[PDB]
């Protein structure tokens, strides 16, 4: 179902695409996994702990 | 971890690649061959080393 | 040793365009292209709104009666307002509106160098019949990202507490991508093309951006103890009355060093200094171990 | 007041002056190790990967 | 909205053919773009002439054995690739290896021409074993504005044009007064001795400047 929803999005089944280093501009060998992850910021913030 | 995967991916060989079988004076032009995209990072090659 | 130059510039939208470069030698499309992408994303002129003074607002954490948007939300909306100026480095605009309905970016008073790229842009909504908002939107020009937090060091009396500082979003560029395809010019062995497809807010022309980018890129190639500190403090550090300070400044006395040289005679001869002011000055100077008619001989060193 | 000069003075006092780093579960003596301070903009301590 | 130029520049070079140059103050993210674009140009594109092809006196092939030399023909070819040639207005020149004897053939054993200059006389071409060991051959140079291997010639010796042997850029944090973080760009190069690394950097990035001559 995930790959099938990837087809509808024009994006590969692998979930991996080509990525290029923003430094040298050259391509990265092998495809890398890119996507959207839900990420939380816990409150351990450094200006508290320090 | 990251570092050892680096040296592992660096030092390794596949069956066929760019510059397979060719010969080079030393590591200098080996790296020079790789960085220019002419030769693959892992390819079976005879080189003169000291 | 053929040097590249530009060709058709295809504008598909107010937002973004694809600029193209024809005469590119072996592998140079990448070398030029990525380096161009870098400068394009990083360093570019921008005009993003900085300071905003609103109607009844002391801080960005309040809500104004008559608008469903929180003040912080309104600041965040303003930060996303794209404007372009010509002769002015910093202009201040004035926004005014009332009655029920959305307040867009076209509701501001139009100035000489003001160009609104998104008139439909929403600053904030209006929920009540009689409810009105006025604000001064202080828009200045700069490069890179300048947060609101680092903006305060210089300080120097930002006292108008009604003025809320906002983070600087200075940069026309949103997205830049460069693709090299083999470009066949009539006669030549093999050459490459450079298709730079960029994304903007409309506040910068493609030719202009692509120009300055390589301008800077090439531009980088251009290389390949006696006396008292208290004497140099401004007179404001003496914390005199407004009258005395203004009088002294009017008599070319801007620092403590200038004041301690003057005598009572000379000060009383000024058009605006009475005995009360002189008493005050002598008092505040004596309170810090200073006086009038003090000689320091050597005014000034450097 | 954090006048601009003091930073450079700090760079002087930091140079050859080592600092000690320690972690919570100290077991073997390597649990505490001395390093040479490198001034960093941030509130976080940067620790060499190999350690 | 004025810009930042680098004010502390120091070139610390080891020996002669090797160099490590460093530049202190660079705006954020300028060190990578500069370092990289120059590395790409330095390696992939540079004027120079070494060896493209050399005819074999004893055999017609790169795979064979010469009487008097234990080195394979390919081996000697690598040695030839390591030969430093700087030519004048003459675009393609050809030399000769005429020599014989009980000892190794150096770069000083090659024939001297007008426009040809070999920077390294101690350079080893191949050895010569006992007796006379018949040996002499003709060596053709060529130009390239990049690096072109022997297989790339489709219609053989690897042609090493770019004088650069090794190019690397290291970007580290740069501290200037009240400016928080800047880039420090360290370019380290090794060349074949024909053109010194110092000027080499100049001419390299000069190609870059020529490429931009139609914009700024």
């Amino acid at each position: 179902e995930i790959k099938e929803l990837l087809k509808l999005g024009d994006l590969p089944t692998s979930g991996q695409i080509r990525l290029y280093d923003g430094r040298t501009g050259e391509q990265f060998e092998r495809p890398v996994t890119v996507g959207y992850m839900y990420m939380l910021k816990l409150n351990h913030l450094v200006d508290d702990k320090m | 971890q990251d570092v050892v995967l680096g040296l592992y991916y660096m030092t390794r060989d596949c069956v066929n690649a760019k510059g397979e079988g060719m010969v080079l004076t030393g590591p200098k032009e080996a790296e020079r061959l790789y960085r220019s995209g002419l030769a693959s990072l892992h390819a079976r090659v005879k080189v003169r080393i000291t | 040793f053929l040097k590249p130059r530009l060709v058709d510039i295809e504008q598909v939208s107010s937002t973004h365009a694809k600029v193209t470069l024809e005469p590119l030698e072996r592998g140079f499309g990448h070398t030029l292209g990525n380096a161009l992408r870098r400068i394009l994303l990083s360093s570019m002129p921008g005009c993003a709104v900085t300071e905003v003074e609103i109607d009844g607002v002391l801080h960005e954490y309040s809500t104004k009666e008559g608008v469903q948007e929180d003040i912080l939300e309104i600041l965040l909306n303003l930060k996303g307002l794209a404007v372009r100026v010509q002769g002015k480095d910093e202009v201040i605009l004035t926004l005014n509106k009332s009655g029920i309905g959305p307040v867009t970016a076209a509701d501001i008073t139009h100035d000489g160098d003001v160009e609104i790229v998104k008139p439909q842009h929403v600053i904030c909504h209006l929920t009540d019949e009689n409810a009105s908002i006025s604000m001064r939107i202080k828009v200045q020009r700069g490069r890179g990202y300048v947060p609101a937090s680092t903006r305060i060091h210089s300080e120097e009396d930002e006292r108008p507490i009604g003025r809320l500082l906002v983070d600087a979003c200075y940069s026309p560029v949103e997205r830049i991508a460069y693709n090299v395809e083999a470009a066949r010019v009539e006669q030549r062995t093999d050459l490459d093309k450079l298709v730079i497809e960029m994304e903007t807010n409309g506040t910068i022309d493609p030719e202009e951006a692509i120009r300055r980018a390589a301008t800077i890129l090439a531009e980088q190639l251009e290389a390949f103890p006696e006396f008292d500190p208290i004497l140099l403090r401004p007179v404001d550090d003496l914390e005199l009355t407004v009258r005395s300070a203004n009088c002294l400044k009017a008599e070319a006395i801007h620092y403590i060093g200038d004041l301690v040289q003057r005598t009572e005679v000379e000060l009383l001869k000024t058009p605006n200094l009475g005995k009360k002011s002189l008493t005050e000055i002598k008092d505040v100077l004596a309170s810090r171990g200073l006086s009038l008619g003090m000689r320091l001989e050597n005014w000034p060193p450097a | 007041r954090e006048e601009a000069v003091v930073w450079d003075i700090l760079d002087e006092v930091i140079r050859e002056h080592p600092v000690l780093l320690n972690r919570a579960p100290t077991l073997h003596r390597l649990g505490i190790q001395a390093f040479e301070p490198v001034l960093i903009e941030g509130k976080a301590i940067q620790l060499h990967p190999l350690v």
